[PDB]
């Protein structure tokens, strides 16, 4: 979706630039439907920074089908050792269907988070595991 | 593709 030079630059202010960009990579070559983005992210005390996330979707089988449920993943600039915080981000076309991963903000919760420790947890295994999680439960369903 | 997401129940 970007060019790892692009995506170099796109993580210039992050503390660990080579591991943020080699965990992008590995998961954008493969997810194609994900992209990094700069934008402002606010935190829960309102404070805010400059940082890259991954927006866009990831295939998600449900019942025979599969679904490209939109997500954003932001990294903290102390990527990889803080996990990414995780967000599903219905279209206007979909609702949230909250449970014990997803709260009625979008807001994604997993052991894999919880639990994070570089190098054992990376981003392309947190993928997999939201794509395990989401074909038993989907986080958006679309309109009826 | 496009977002998808499977149709909620009516
Ligand atoms: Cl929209
Ligand atoms: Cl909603
Ligand atoms: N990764
Ligand atoms: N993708
Ligand atoms: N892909
Ligand atoms: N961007
Ligand atoms: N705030
Ligand atoms: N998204
Ligand atoms: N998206
Ligand atoms: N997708
Ligand atoms: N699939
Ligand atoms: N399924
Ligand atoms: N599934
Ligand atoms: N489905
Ligand atoms: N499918
Ligand atoms: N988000
Ligand atoms: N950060
Ligand atoms: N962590
Ligand atoms: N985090
Ligand atoms: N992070
Ligand atoms: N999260
Ligand atoms: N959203
Ligand atoms: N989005
Ligand atoms: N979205
Ligand atoms: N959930
Ligand atoms: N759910
Ligand atoms: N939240
Ligand atoms: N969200
Ligand atoms: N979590
Ligand atoms: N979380
Ligand atoms: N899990
Ligand atoms: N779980
Ligand atoms: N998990
Ligand atoms: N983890
Ligand atoms: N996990
Ligand atoms: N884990
Ligand atoms: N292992
Ligand atoms: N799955
Ligand atoms: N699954
Ligand atoms: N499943
Ligand atoms: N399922
Ligand atoms: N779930
Ligand atoms: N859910
Ligand atoms: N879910
Ligand atoms: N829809
Ligand atoms: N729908
Ligand atoms: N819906
Ligand atoms: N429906
Ligand atoms: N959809
Ligand atoms: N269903
Ligand atoms: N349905
Ligand atoms: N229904």
């Amino acid at each position: 979706a970007v060019s790892e030079s692009q995506l170099k630059k796109m993580v210039s202010k992050y503390k660990y630039r080579d591991l943020t960009v080699r965990e992008t990579v590995n998961v954008i070559t493969l997810y194609k439907d994900l992209k990094p983005v700069l934008d402002s992210y606010v935190f829960n005390d309102g404070s805010s920074r400059e940082l890259m996330n991954l927006t866009g979707t990831i295939p998600v089988p449900y019942r025979g089908n599969t679904y490209n449920i939109p997500i954003c993943l932001w990294l903290l600039d102390t990527y990889p050792y803080n996990p990414p915080i995780c967000f599903v981000k219905p279209t206007s076309s979909m609702t949230i269907k909250t449970g014990k991963h997803v709260d009625a903000n979008g807001k994604i919760y997993l052991p894999y988070l919880h639990e994070w420790k570089h190098p054992q947890s990376d981003l392309l295994g947190l993928i997999q595991v939201m794509i395990v999680v989401f074909g038993d439960e989907p986080p958006v369903f679309s309109r009826p | 593709t496009s977002p998808s997401a499977p149709p909620l129940p009516p």
